[PDB]
């Protein structure tokens, strides 16, 4: 039985292994430390907001920004700052975005605090649907006396474009509901619909269809011209008469065309612009934007 | 007796020691496998992607189980 | 005298299990470190996000729900003229919404294992894409960092609202109609009160699972904040390995230690036990009162609003 | 957890 | 958008 | 009876007269021929045109003109020269003065075509009321692009005077009704009318009483931004929106005060200038003038 | 025989009658001298007047008319832009208005017995100050000149309105529908037709009253212009003193001499007599056909208006 | 004879001479006071005022017929 | 106005 | 004036 003890050397067989593999173990949890000092930072956000800031993008462009994108802008008599989209173009013009249709992702039929604050997203690519807030078209276009220019532009379901100027644009006070006043249309493509449209279903169309000096309305707060509500009907914030020629904040209706059986009421309620297509034609793209008048838009220097 | 009922028992006393540090050791290293785990998995939110992996601490609790019965039994 | 029959009989066996699994504990080995050598490969390459930002904004997630802002996704805010904005997940359909998430845990994608700097600047993801659109509406997992939270509790009366949700679905809250945590000068020092809900009171209470002293040093409420590189906790002791946040692995207001720890460590499946936790303690995403100590949740969060 |  |  | 015969004496007598009444005839017929030598000429008119002509009375002063009065003068793209009053400095400046208000002789309640020709009259002391003509007017602003400026002087009742100034002064063709443009108030103690006015009735009142990119109108040529007709309620022909805050061209009321009972329908329509009166104050004198930019109006040189 | 009685009958009377009125008469000439020497003194001084310009203005009073000037009074216009703008005085109300009026008689108040130079010219007052006015709305006694009305007519189709009225009030018109003047250089020959109206057609066919070859001796149609110091007349004559506007006292178209002449002498109500006349004919402000030679009307205008 | 009806027969010639005279001075005065009536009537548009005056041909014409009757009824 |  |  003093062979069987043959087990001496496979006991210490064991205890190599054990003694190893404790190491390994010891080893193991440096390279998990190594792991976890690469694991610290956050994903990468593609989106950013440029650091210069002004009154308007304009004034921002006279500081020298020269690239279209995010950025913080603060009135006069605006009591925070607020982000929004400055379109920069070559010629020193800033343009500021207040309102964007592209693909009919976001829903338009907000109530009167959602279009008084905003509502939608904001993108470095211009990329996006949104509504910046009355309040702030407001406080833009109302900044000491210095008259402002508005350009509506259009794009069809054909890659047709067409755009429509109005000179010394002004939105009105929450007091004055926000009334849209302007002194001129200031020539394009696109026509006038903001004057009216005489659509022919009665000899008064043109008049109960004209925008200037109409407060705005949504299912809410009802400010129009008409016994029933404009905004409820249609489904959307606009400046309403009776009801209306032009109408951006309307339906998103994929490909163009459009008929009474689509629509909720028999009222058309699209996406539409009388003086450019019929009322049955929704456009695919839209976009509202705003500049002191003394520049582009039909402008001087 | 020396060379035989003594050198019985001083080798029963290492196999014993053995037994001891298996029984920890086995405790580390499922313990190093739920760690490993949970930090690849804290990877996910900042790297490209993670590994998919799967634990079953069923091997191991066979293992532990196994090791006490020859311990227990001795 | 017989007892040499072992020498043939239970030696060779003892030989054989202790043989089969050190050979086995051999072969896992290698197999984890290479688990760990291809995920340092993966983490050459970063994650990547583009949340692009609402409209809407305010001082914090209570004034953006005020101003229309009816999802929850995340949100641009500027809580002070003096702070320069900064993004935050805002709840809008819990308890009548605009809560402000200050802390996220979901899926165990970010670690919470951090030093102080990391606790007081904020780590993690406060958003990520939603399948198919340019916004972020799912939240990731996050800490705001601790001079942002204590700045907002700071501007006036303050709730905070605890949920969790556990492996099978069941879930549970803890609402507390006051909370402040005060500057990085006092620690972070916390303070809360007027509890409410389902989860059981673990904050201002201990755990309900102990009784006199041992209750007592589980209470939250009064401490200081620590982290494993910045010992305030209200153990006091000299072995340096003896400190609630480098047991319990997370930055938290320890106490000798906890009956709460949310920032423990996300153990999937929900249940784990001492020989599987790092120190042999409960560590892990616990809430006491509701499922004890060895039960780590599948969800767990922490919101504040400004009350009113 | 407590610490006795 | 009249309302005849 | 060789006695009686003494008629020959007497006969003698009467011959004499006779004879020296015949010479008196054609003495006194000399006299009437002196007469008739003195009073050939017509009454003497004291008004006098001025002999130097030119495109407007900047062109004139530069030529050499140095007395305020009256002067042909012809735009380039004007098809007949025309009268006009110039007011011309010490430092050389010329003034073509367009509109006079100082007595309420002239009524202003004229129509499309008269205040198109214009109306009033012209003197060389500038004591007469008068309104030049749109035409006139346009011809004048807008020759080959040369920045005018606007001048507006107030008097009240009390000796006080004040002035507006507008710089990039400009009214539009027949075609598009007789816009007013402006780029921008330069300057006056009169205060900003044509900005619009906060006048406290509505929180809407300052958008509907700014002037700049207004039409004129008429009560037989409506162009407000009104849905009745400010001309034809006002009694004037003006640039009007809904309806002004700025109205040279009202009503003239003596002692300046006047009360919603002395008009017609209920409205402010006299003489007013609301930054610088209430609507219930109509002016004792008024001027509105244009000159070259380059020049004095706050100008360069 | 007897008849020697009238030696101290009739005798004595005639010398009686004789001499009364010798002595009348001598008195009356003194009494003339006297009102001629006190008019001489009036002499020394002018009329005046201020007539302010209107703003409206054209080509002749139908331009004017259409551009917005309904009120009757002095415009200045300018029919060529080679000529230098003149005063006219404009009738807007009498047959639908636009009426250039070219000469005007009321009230005896200039001399029309002028030179050629003078009817070429122009002479007397356009216009006079209305009671308290800055405007001259009142018309006064003038002749446009012959040059100025040459132009006017032919500029194009031009109708001529002759307006008369007598010192009852009654009052007629002769309206010639073709008008026609020729220049200096054809000693302004007139040319006349499509007459209508109440007064007689004296231009053209003569004065009604008179037959055969005394009938169209007196037709102005065709003559050319006469002035006491220019004879262009259709009286073939010898004696220096037998010319028509030498007696008849005005510058006129005279032929053998006239059945109209407006531009003759101004006498006081109306009537008036070969005796009274410096030659002994019908001098006076004539319109045959109407009140035949001796009556002198109260008033006398000739106007004319594009015809279009 | 001479003295007498001779001497009647030579004035009565110088008194019809004197009766043509008159006749003939009467037309002269009634035509120079027309004449000065328009005259001074034609003062008024040139010169500061005309004198106001009337004028009656009555005492001319009265003289006249009272005149003829005379040289007539001879 | 005729002479004979 | 204004008009409401
Ligand atoms: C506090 O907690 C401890 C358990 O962690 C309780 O412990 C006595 O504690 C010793 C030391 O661990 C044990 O050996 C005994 O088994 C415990 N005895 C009893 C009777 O429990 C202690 O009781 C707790 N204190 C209170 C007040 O509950
Ligand atoms: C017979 C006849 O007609 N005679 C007349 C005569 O009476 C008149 O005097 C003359 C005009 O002067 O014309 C002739
Ligand atoms: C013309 O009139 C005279 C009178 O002056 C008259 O004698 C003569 O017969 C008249 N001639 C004609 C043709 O009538
Ligand atoms: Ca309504
Ligand atoms: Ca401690
Ligand atoms: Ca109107
Ligand atoms: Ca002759």
């Amino acid at each position: 039985e003093a062979s069987i003890l043959t087990h001496d050397s496979s006991i210490r067989y064991l205890q190599e292994i054990y003694n190893s593999n404790n190491q390994k173990i010891v080893n193991l949890k440096e390279k998990v430390a190594q792991l976890e000092a690469q694991c610290q930072e956050p994903c990468k956000d593609t989106v950013q907001i440029h650091d210069i800031t002004g009154k308007d993008c304009q004034d921002i462009a006279n500081k020298g920004a020269k690239q279209s994108g995010l950025y913080f802008i603060k009135p006069l008599k605006a009591n925070q700052q607020f982000l929004v989209y400055c379109e920069i173009d070559g010629s020193g013009n800033g343009w500021t975005v207040f309102q964007k249709r592209l693909d009919g992702s976001v829903d338009f039929k907000k109530n009167w605090i959602q279009y008084k604050e905003g509502f939608g997203h904001l993108s470095p690519t211009g990329t996006t649907e949104f509504w910046l807030g009355n309040e702030k078209i407001h406080l833009i276009s109302t900044q000491s006396a210095i008259p402002y220019a508005l350009r509506v532009e259009l794009e069809d379901w054909n890659g047709r474009t067409s755009t429509a100027d109005y000179a010394m644009f002004k939105v009105g006070p929450e007091a004055d509901k926000y009334r849209l006043t302007y002194a001129y249309f200031a020539g394009g493509d696109a026509g006038d619909a903001f004057d009216g449209f005489d659509f022919g279903d009665d000899p008064s169309d043109k008049f109960f269809t004209s925008h200037n000096g109409m407060q705005f309305s949504t299912w809410d707060n009802d400010n129009d011209k008409f016994e029933g509500n404009c905004a409820e009907q249609d489904g959307s914030g606009w400046w309403m008469n009776k009801c209306h020629a032009g109408h951006l904040n309307g339906v998103y209706y994929q490909g163009g065309t459009y008929s009474k059986a689509s629509t909720p009421n028999g009222y058309d309620n699209g996406i539409i612009w009388a003086t450019w297509k019929t009322r049955w034609y929704s456009m695919k793209k839209t976009t509202m934007k705003i500049i002191p008048f003394n520049r582009l838009t039909i402008g001087e220097g | 007796i020396e060379v035989l009922k003594r050198k019985v028992i001083e080798k029963v006393q290492h196999i014993q020691l053995l037994q001891k540090n298996v029984r920890a050791q086995l405790v580390d290293m499922k313990r190093l496998e739920v760690d490993i785990d949970i930090k690849i998995r804290s990877c996910r939110g900042s790297c490209s992607r993670a590994l998919a992996r799967e634990v079953d601490l069923k091997d191991y609790e066979d293992q532990q189980k196994q090791l006490e019965q020859v311990i227990a039994k001795d | 005298l017989y007892i040499d029959e072992t020498v043939n009989s239970n030696i060779p066996t003892n030989l054989r299990v202790l043989r089969s699994i050190l050979e086995n504990l051999r072969s896992k080995i290698q197999k984890l470190e290479s688990d760990v050598s291809a995920q340092m490969e993966y983490c050459r390459t970063p994650c990547t996000v583009s949340c692009n930002i609402p409209v809407v904004s305010g001082k914090e997630c209570e004034e953006i729900i005020r101003k229309g802002g009816e999802t929850s996704e995340m949100y641009l805010i500027q809580p002070d003229s003096s702070v320069k904005p900064y993004r935050v997940y805002c709840d809008m359909n819990t308890e009548n919404g605009g809560w402000t998430v200050i802390q996220n845990r979901q899926d165990g994608s970010v670690d919470f294992g951090r030093k102080w700097d990391p606790y007081k600047q904020g780590f993690g993801n406060v958003a990520t894409n939603t399948d198919g659109k340019n916004y972020c509406g799912l939240p990731g997992e996050y800490w705001l960092g601790n001079d942002k939270i204590s700045q907002l509790t700071r501007m006036g009366p303050t709730e905070l609202l605890i949920e969790m949700e556990d492996w099978k679905g069941d879930k549970v809250k803890a609402h507390y109609g006051g909370f402040t945590v005060q500057n990085e000068a006092n620690k972070y020092q916390i303070s809360v009160n007027k509890y409410r809900g389902t989860a059981g009171n673990a904050l201002m209470d201990g755990a309900s699972q102990l009784m006199g002293e041992n209750r007592t040093m589980t209470i939250h409420n009064g401490m200081f904040f620590s982290t494993y590189d910045r010992d305030n906790d209200g153990w006091l002791t000299s072995d340096p390995r003896k400190q609630c946040s480098k047991e319990d692995g997370g930055g938290w207001w320890y106490n000798r230690c906890h009956a709460a720890n949310p920032n423990g460590r996300y153990y999937w499946g929900g249940q784990y036990t001492w020989d599987m936790a790092k120190h042999g303690t409960d560590d892990g995403v616990v809430w006491m009162n509701w499922k004890g100590s060895w039960y780590s949740m599948r969800k767990m969060s922490m919101k504040i609003r400004p009350f009113f | 957890g407590h610490r006795p | 958008g009249p309302r005849p």
